[PDB]
């Protein structure tokens, strides 16, 4: 009932972002026909929200050595970070950069022609001596879109065959190998194998599992569906990392500059509850205490609303000049999604999703991992990059202005392991006749599907239950009712009902494959939030609150018995889901502690968590 | 530096067309642009003629930027001569709320059927 359209290429990059877009140019200056899958057009992918800018060790401003940007890094990531890839991110930060400018990025630059470094907060100098550091490297504030415009114009210089507005379905697997992706043409309906010798995996995160998330409606984690469905394992996925202020209801993120220029946040009691929880840093104090503060503020009652389940952010203490200048455009939103005039009133403020650290692991070379016994093993003809890929480079918490410089390094080198490890107009591999049929079947009875469930509502059904369950707060009952009804919502997806039976851009078709996307990586999410009993980086448990190291790094480390394996949790966490049955299984591999070279960066050891 | 000069398409029907514009404003790069062009598509779309699908194709598939049709629509950046059209004032007055409606969530596919 489908034909299949075949593409023959020497490789295949899913999506259109800074990591995807980087890949694909890479490829394609290196001398190979390749495509490149995308369901938006390049410049509406989530890349184009980013504002601030990119972290790397130029020196433009201080004295600085790229060592400490990796020191900064892995203390960030609570030491699940993999040292490898902190390593090969950091150093190959400065390149990268200055690449990027000679690309033709309109990096904001000094007096002296240099290019101008801000202070994003974080960074430090002298291996966390002292001294803040400059690293942030911004395009005025459209770097995001900056990144976009120069490696999409780049690539189509190298003739890279793009098929915009297609949604990739699944990987083309075949005797554990990777032989391209089949993808679906959303114009007319038709399915495409697009057929090549590897394929790079950059489709973004995966924050629409949740109710309240800073991205668009399409960060769907459709390559960790593909990664999930392939029978191949994806990583540390109950890592999920919350902005504190994001406007309630919309989920729009609220910048840190308004707590900056004097904003408060206030509960149901009129109180400023953050002079009790951090009397030094106020509303000013980190992400993770402020998110904490708000959440257990909800919880004890003092929530705000008529559902009691948000905080005020008040500015209208503030002089009306300094809301115009000082902070540019939060008027607008306020107003704009929250009916709300901030010289009045204060805007409705909850902690929202903003950036997946978990997703498909890889190795420092963006191949893609999967354990066999107890081992680490590559995929053959397969890489991931960006925030669909767990490097990790973050491991249990993304340090700001890292990510954009994780989509253009491993970009990057996803390009180069391909082309050091083959050649353009290799023998592509060939796959069987009906290879992808299960996917077009799963398409197909979604189309012709006339349940009791509508999309929209099993969609909702699961926003609410990871808001309400995996979200900031996270204890043991309430994650394991959150289990049990997430897993109920996976078995009710054979009740769909959708409406559009056509082929011709059908959204309603899109969207329910996208809902099983998010479904396969919330299951994931909340089983590993649930199994995880230890608090590290963004995930922090009110029944264990400590993070549970294979040493006690509050005492000396000889003189104590190093805890097996099985017994700590400084290890990622592998999730398989049976898709037939909707079963989890959850298994373990070790933190890559060992840098790429120990005589040029040193393995940090680890400490406890010094907020 | 030069992408491909966006075209004005004169080969898919209304309903295409309708369709096509419709996926195209749900799906954007930001959510501040995808509350407002997925809530502003499920009250304009179906009753536009031709002229003003045209227009609004134009208005939110050629610039580059989503931030940029985003300052257009709130007034916070004066929008280009070839955007400052009707659609343009519509979307103006669609972000400028008067009805006081929800501009919270995308609005369900279900109003279409
Ligand atoms: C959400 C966000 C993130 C963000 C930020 C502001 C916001 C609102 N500001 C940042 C900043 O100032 N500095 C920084 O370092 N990071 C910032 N971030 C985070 C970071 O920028 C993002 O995580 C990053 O841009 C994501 O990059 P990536 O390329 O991995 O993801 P993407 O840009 O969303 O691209 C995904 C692409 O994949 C395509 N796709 C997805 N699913 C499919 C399917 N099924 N088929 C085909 N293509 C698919 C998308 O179309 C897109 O092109
Ligand atoms: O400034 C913000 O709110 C966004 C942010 O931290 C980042 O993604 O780097
Ligand atoms: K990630």
């Amino acid at each position: 009932q489908y034909p299949v359209v075949d593409h023959e290429f020497d490789a295949v990059v899913v999506g259109a972002g800074g990591a995807g877009l980087r890949a694909a140019f890479g490829l394609s200056e290196a001398g190979f026909n390749t495509a490149c899958v995308t369901k938006l057009f390049p410049t509406r992918s989530h890349t184009v929200a980013a504002q601030g800018g990119i972290n790397a060790a130029l020196g433009n401003m201080e004295e600085d050595n790229w060592r400490w940007h990796f020191y900064d890094t892995v203390k960030g990531s609570d030491w699940l970070g993999d040292q490898d890839a902190i390593h090969y991110m950091t150093e190959q930060a400065p390149a990268a950069v200055v690449e990027l400018e000679n690309y033709g990025m309109p990096f904001s630059r000094t007096e002296d022609g240099k290019i101008y470094q801000r202070a994003f907060g974080g960074q430090s100098l002298k291996f966390g001596k002292g001294g803040q550091a400059h690293r942030c490297c911004c395009v005025a504030d459209r770097t995001g879109h900056s990144l976009l415009h120069t490696l999409y114009g780049r690539s189509l210089r190298y003739d890279t065959s793009y098929f915009v507005e297609y949604f990739a379905l699944d990987l083309l697997m075949e005797n554990g190998e990777c032989r391209g992706v089949i993808a679906l043409c959303i114009e007319d309906g038709s399915i495409h194998r697009i057929r090549a010798k590897n394929t790079v995996v950059a489709t973004g995160g995966y924050g629409r599992t949740y109710f309240s998330c800073t991205s668009a409606h399409t960060s769907t984690g459709d390559g960790t569906a593909m990664i999930t469905r392939a029978g191949l394992p994806c990583q540390d996925l109950e890592f999920v990392q919350f902005h504190p202020t994001g406007i309630y209801g919309a989920g729009c993120l609220i910048t840190e500059g308004c707590r900056g220029e004097g904003g408060i946040l206030i509960n149901s009691q009129g109180e400023r509850f953050m002079e009790r929880y951090a009397p030094v840093a106020k509303d000013l104090a980190s992400r993770d205490v402020v998110s904490r503060s708000m959440t257990l503020e909800i919880r004890e009652g003092r929530g705000c609303g008529p559902e009691k389940d948000h905080v005020y952010l008040q500015l209208h203490h503030l002089p009306p000049e300094q809301l115009a200048t000082r902070l540019p455009g939060i008027s607008e939103t306020a107003m704009i999604f929250a009916g709300v005039d901030v010289t009045k009133e204060p805007i409705p403020v909850l902690p929202t999703v903003h950036y997946n650290m978990g997703g498909i692991p890889t190795n420092y070379k963006g191949q893609v991992l999967r354990h066999v016994n107890g081992q680490d093993q590559i995929v053959p003809g397969l890489y991931a990059c960006g925030e669909a890929a767990c490097a990790s480079v973050h491991g249990a918490n993304r340090l700001g202005a890292n990510s954009l410089l994780d989509l253009v390094v491993f970009g990057r080198a996803c390009a180069l392991s391909i082309e050091e490890s083959c050649r353009p107009g290799d023998k592509v591999p060939p796959i069987k006749p009906n290879a992808g049929e299960e996917s077009v079947m799963n398409l197909d009875k979604l189309r012709f599907a006339d349940g009791s469930i509508r999309t929209s509502e099993l969609r909702l059904s699961m926003q609410k239950s990871m808001q309400n369950h995996a979200a900031v707060f996270r204890v043991g009952s309430v994650l394991q009712e959150g289990c049990g009804k997430i897993s109920k919502l996976y078995g009710d997806l054979k009740h769909l009902k959708t409406f559009d039976r056509g082929m011709v851009w059908n959204t309603d078709l899109v969207e329910t494959l996208e809902l099983q996307n998010l479904m396969l990586c919330a299951l994931q999410t909340i089983y590993g939030a649930e199994a995880r009993k230890e608090s590290r980086g963004a995930h922090a448990r009110e029944d264990y609150k400590v993070r549970i190291d294979e040493y006690d790094y509050s005492k000396p480390i000889q003189g104590q018995q190093k805890k097996p394996f099985e017994e700590h949790w400084r290890k990622h966490t592998l999730s398989y889901v049976d898709v037939g049955t909707g079963k989890v299984t959850l298994e373990y591999r070790p933190v890559i502690d060992k840098t790429l070279n120990e005589a040029d960066c040193a393995t940090v050891p680890p400490a406890i968590r010094s907020y | 530096i030069p992408l491909p000069p966006w075209q004005e398409r004169t080969d898919e029907s209304i309903e295409t067309k309708r369709a096509r514009l419709l996926y195209e404003s749900r799906k954007r790069g930001m959510l501040e642009n995808c509350i407002l062009l997925s809530l502003f598509a499920k009250e304009h779309l179906q009753h536009m003629t031709e002229k003003q699908l045209n227009l609004y194709d134009r208005l939110i598939n050629e610039p580059s930027n989503d931030w940029d049709i985003y300052y257009w629509a709130t007034e916070a950046k004066p929008a280009p001569e070839i955007f400052e059209n009707e659609v343009m004032a519509l979307l103006r007055d669609f972000a400028k709320n008067k009805n006081k409606e929800q501009r919270l969530r995308a609005p369900d596919l279900e109003y279409l059927f």
